[PDB]
Order: structure tokens, then C-alpha cells, then sequence
């Protein structure tokens, strides 16, 4: 999808190469799909049952996995990541994995268009939306 | 000794009263340690069974809430 070039334009292109590499014979091209690598993608994710996000650009799908995981889920995940990219490379689709505590530490709050959290009782903090 | 105003009820009496003791109790506040103030204030109350554990340590203005009658032994 993402790239528009003529049979000719692509034979410079395999003779350019051929020309960087002077151990190789000859340089064979293949058009891949977008959709088949976001989906193999979200598929091992699901296939590891890990809990994730997922965010679309114009030109890329990036998956932020964050929070409390298990020691088990760090493994998995890890694994799992590092044979995907040995496939499809890094340009595309980006994985990013984030340890962190609970959200706001353990204080209560009021999670509506209006919401604030109370540092403690009677004191309120009006920070932002949540 | 003012006799400037006259109290229409129960709270508006006490609390002409009551902040009427706290020039002393500024004084008590300035030289007592405010741990114990806080443990007597947790005991006369029989809150909880008396003592438990608190998670989170957050601080009230606790010196204007404190009883003289929790003060004195402090100081």
C-alpha cells in the first residue's frame, strides 16, 4: 500500500542493491501486507494474554503494554517480542512495555470529566481531567 | 468582661467560649510534643479498640482540634 513505484523503477532499485552487495547474484523483491503484520501482531498478544493498548498513525501501530505485570507476564512478553521482530524488523509496528506503580499511588478520586484527587481528608486537588 | 453581644443559641454560646481558651492553648501547643497529644486524643476516644495501625500518615491541622484536656499532660 505505502509505496508507488513502476515495474522499471523497482529493477534500478534490484540493480542498485545488487550493486552494494557484490556477493549476492541477485536481489529478489516481494510486497508484503500492512494488514497481515498488525494482525499477526495483535494475535500473539492475545495468544499470550497479555493486557494491552493499541494506537493507529498514518504510517505506523505502535501497542503500549504498562503497569504491575508478573514476573511470568515479563517472560512471556519478552520472549514473544523478540521473535516477532526477528520477522517483520522494527519500522512498522513498535512494542512499548512499561513497569510502573498503581496509578496515583494509592490516593482516592473522583475518575468523572470533573474528577480530583483528595491528597488527604479534607484536602482536594483539582489537577486535571481524569 | 465584654458584654458587647448576647447569643441567640447553644453553638453560638460555646463557641464564643471556646475560642476564648485559645490564647492558653497556643501557649500548651508551643511546648508540648504533638505524638502524645495525639495518642491521648485517640484514647479518650474509644476509637477502634483503642490503638490500630494507620497506613497513611496525613496531618489535620490537628492544632487547632486538640482538647485542652489531651494538652495538659503533655506539656
Amino acid at each position: 500500500q505505502r509505496n508507488t513505484m513502476s515495474k522499471k523503477e523497482l529493477e534500478v532499485l534490484s540493480q542498485k542493491l545488487r550493486a552494494l552487495m557484490p556477493y549476492a547474484d541477485s536481489v529478489n523483491i516481494t510486497l508484503m501486507d500492512d494488514v497481515t503484520a498488525a494482525g499477526q501482531a495483535e494475535a500473539g498478544l492475545k495468544q499470550q494474554a497479555l493486557p494491552y493498548s493499541r494506537r493507529n498513525h498514518k504510517g505506523g501501530v505502535t501497542f503500549v503494554i504498562q503497569g504491575a505485570l508478573d514476573d511470568v507476564e515479563i517472560l512471556r512478553a519478552r520472549q514473544f517480542v523478540d521473535s516477532y521482530y526477528r520477522t517483520w524488523g522494527g519500522r512498522y509496528v513498535q512494542f512499548a512495555i512499561e513497569l510502573k506503580d498503581d496509578w496515583l499511588k494509592g490516593r482516592s478520586f473522583q475518575y468523572g470529566a470533573e474528577g480530583y484527587i483528595k491528597m488527604s481528608p479534607g484536602h482536594w486537588y483539582f489537577p486535571s481531567p481524569l | 468582661e465584654d458584654e458587647d453581644v448576647t447569643f441567640n443559641d447553644i453553638s453560638s454560646l460555646s463557641k464564643h467560649v471556646d475560642e476564648g481558651l485559645d490564647g492558653y492553648r497556643d501557649y500548651l501547643i508551643k511546648y508540648s510534643d504533638r505524638e502524645l497529644v495525639q495518642f491521648f486524643e485517640n484514647a479518650q476516644l474509644k476509637r477502634q479498640y483503642g490503638e490500630e495501625t494507620e497506613t497513611v500518615k496525613r496531618d489535620k491541622d490537628e492544632i487547632e482540634k486538640p482538647s485542652i484536656f489531651a494538652l495538659l499532660p503533655a506539656y
